[PDB]
């Protein structure tokens, strides 16, 4: 177990811990030279400085694992990091990845663990961390609330324009779009008044309890902070 | 035909055809798609 | 009243009544099956699921009252629910019923009641409950205030466009739409300077009274997280 | 001073002032008899009920100072009818009256010194009351924000479009656009990225200093029901 | 030190630093005399008093640090009055200043050093300048949310539509623009779902993030009224 | 004329035209507007 | 000339002209413009 | 060539083009560019 520690302790070193943080935000920068003014030729080098990255990246996790059988597979976190390496090595197995490879730029918000360091942010963190499962509770009220009014508007709107009401993703998105008021009136709703008139009273209750529900989204995202102070 | 992971350019794509592979003008390589 | 408590006890069974509300939720799913390339042929076993399914509801109802003359019929819950089901019959009765047959969907809201086993929707339900009146109280105002403007409106603005100001109807329609700060400068206001060089002095001020309103609306919203806690 | 006390008794009855507050509303339902479809025949019977409407408002104030010289005179809510009714009669006065007239519909807020019967709208009104000046001051400040950004704006932007800050009412009228969050991209902002590709760098700062202004008064609207309470 | 005192009693005389604010809003004023309809001989003594102006600033400056060594230059305040007027000399100097002279424009500011004077204003610029830096950090923040989502975004949509995701200054740009919910559904996303039938779900959970973030900036401006009093 | 509550087609609609009844799409059977 | 305060159509107004006066027809009288 | 900080018209500009200033409608004066 002699080198088995030894290099387990230049791992679990700060120097190259946040040398792996630098290639991230490295990494990042790289893809912020993501230009159209690129040449091909300069091109190709983007191409293998990614395949570096990756390299680099797929180095840390097999040392990660090399030390740890089962111990850090029971944190999360490595397993999100793990996860994401291993998306981007699928991207490095011939899959239609789109861009999913630079879900490993999610990896920079290891970043975030350090900029916690400002007094208030601790308290940030502490209340974001804190109000996460109130708001997965709200989400699923509100998705509720979305899926009976959809299949309210899927019903009714489908006949005369199918682009908006057509199937039940077109009309779920539809209503989101109404949700966050956003061309409601003129690029929705007058122009089913010029066919219905009688929608208006479907549509105006739905802006009134998503208001509603919303506003008790932020009631609930404000009740922390002197929750804990 | 070629096979699995070998290099190319997208403007002569030579890969195997019979098994959805294309030569990708970012990956320069056949995909599977 | 053997047989009566017997089959009562049945009715009160949870086993029962959970198996209403999955066939609720199943018949919500059911609705879900509203695609536009659903057959014509499959179409017709969705009209006599239909049929089965609020049959199904109505024979629910009529076993609720035959135990119950008036005792559920005081609970408003058990009127909501027998006042959706024959409006599903009265569609079912050669009605111009749109979509309020569905209408029954908001009786999957039933699971609402048991949604709130998560300890903050608890607050949440009574705090929605306890803020149902005054809300009640700035809708009253709120619509106070848009029926004085509205009628202002529609006296200022008939003639050169009727499209939004010709009635009250479409008047207070179109207020509505100036209250979500939405298309009121590109799509209302602007054409309004090309005619009238001072609707801006009447729609400035507007703005401003109803989004102290609204605001005032969440303050009141958020009083109660702090009223009971 | 026998018959002065007996009619000034009959004009503080109830009877007889909630007898003009149901002749305010009624007069306000009058004006929602302000369709399109009216036939000009039944509009001749409007234009008398407007002109007796607003001769017993005229009958109402005379009797109200035949009893008070100056003592209803120090209440300014007494200034405030007298003002609107005596604006009524110079609209009875061949003057350019828009629709100002009808701004008696406003002496309808005198039922708004009834709605406060429910005990939330209390504490509401007590609350907007007390959060009067405070709000004068923001408007004060964020007026000034508006009057130091629209002279850089109409100074910036003067040449090449005009129809939005040719002036500085309409350059002033399009940062109250831009303020409400609404075209600034697609109908404001990307026409000057179009000629000046260094105007986003005006105007995002612009919209981070007023949202944090209006979000400040929304806070400042926020402390008054923890204040009192 | 004779003539240095007493001219410099002269200096922090109350008249002359009042009769020098004057001088400020009269030439804000002098700028709000910038019409369009000004004529070209009425521009050359608006020339010549922008002129004066800056020379009467200028004259303040010169007698301000004839007084001050660096004991003025320690205070950030005197340093940003220097700078602007400097700047304007700069304007001064044959450079392309495009409108930041009237950047000086913003010493008005220096009026809002008056208007605390109002009671409730005390709090409110107590408030603002306690929450300036836990503000900054959630800029900090949201600007790395932009950053790693505007660089998925510039990957991958950046061929078939290179006017809203070409570059990533433009990119960026255009996801401030979904940032303050204003045409992502009609101006932007549904030109996507026209191409990828994928970006919405891109698109909606950007939404759900940045109007949490957005909320909570508006939860930590509030925790300030709560922690003064 | 054919009564009421009575099964159809919207194609070849045949219900009491009289009592302004007609064939739904979506019912399958004879609505009274 | 015809008065001030006069009642009037609007269809056959017949104010003093000359004075600025012109029978509106929302409110059927002669407005001093 | 004409000098730095020279008055002029921009309707008939004269600066020192060499140098890139040109004579602005606003302030009246060769800027440097």
């Amino acid at each position: 177990n002699a080198m088995y520690l030894a290099i387990t302790n230049i791992v679990e070193s700060s120097f190259f811990t946040k040398f792996i943080t630098i290639c991230i935000v490295l990494n990042t920068l790289f893809m912020a030279m993501e230009h159209h003014p690129m040449t091909e030729e300069f091109k190709n080098v983007l191409a293998i400085g990614n395949l570096v990255f990756t390299g680099i990246f797929a180095a840390e996790i097999i040392l990660r694992i090399y030390v740890h059988r089962i111990s850090f597979f029971k944190d999360p976190w490595s397993l999100f990091d793990f996860f994401v390496v291993t998306l981007s090595l699928v991207e490095l197995f011939l899959a239609d990845v789109e861009g999913l490879s630079v879900l490993r730029s999610f990896r920079l918000l290891r970043l975030f663990r350090a900029v916690t360091a400002v007094p208030q942010m601790r308290k940030i963190v502490s209340a974001l961390i804190s109000v996460i499962p109130g708001m997965l509770s709200v989400i699923a009220l509100m998705t509720l609330f979305f899926y009976i009014f959809a299949i309210m508007a899927t019903q009714l709107f489908g006949e005369r324009f199918p682009e908006w009401f057509g199937t039940l993703g077109e009309s779920f998105y539809t209503l989101f779009q109404v949700m966050t008021l956003e061309s409601w009136s003129m690029g929705i709703v007058r122009p089913l008044m010029e066919v219905y008139p009688y929608a208006w009273v479907f549509f105006i209750p739905f802006i009134f309890v998503v208001t509603f529900v919303m506003i008790n989204l932020v009631v609930a995202i404000i009740v922390d902070a002197m929750a804990i102070l | 035909c070629l096979g699995i992971f070998k290099a190319c350019n997208p403007s002569n794509d030579q890969c195997c055809k019979s098994s959805k592979l294309v030569c990708s003008r970012k990956t320069r390589w056949c995909k599977w798609q």
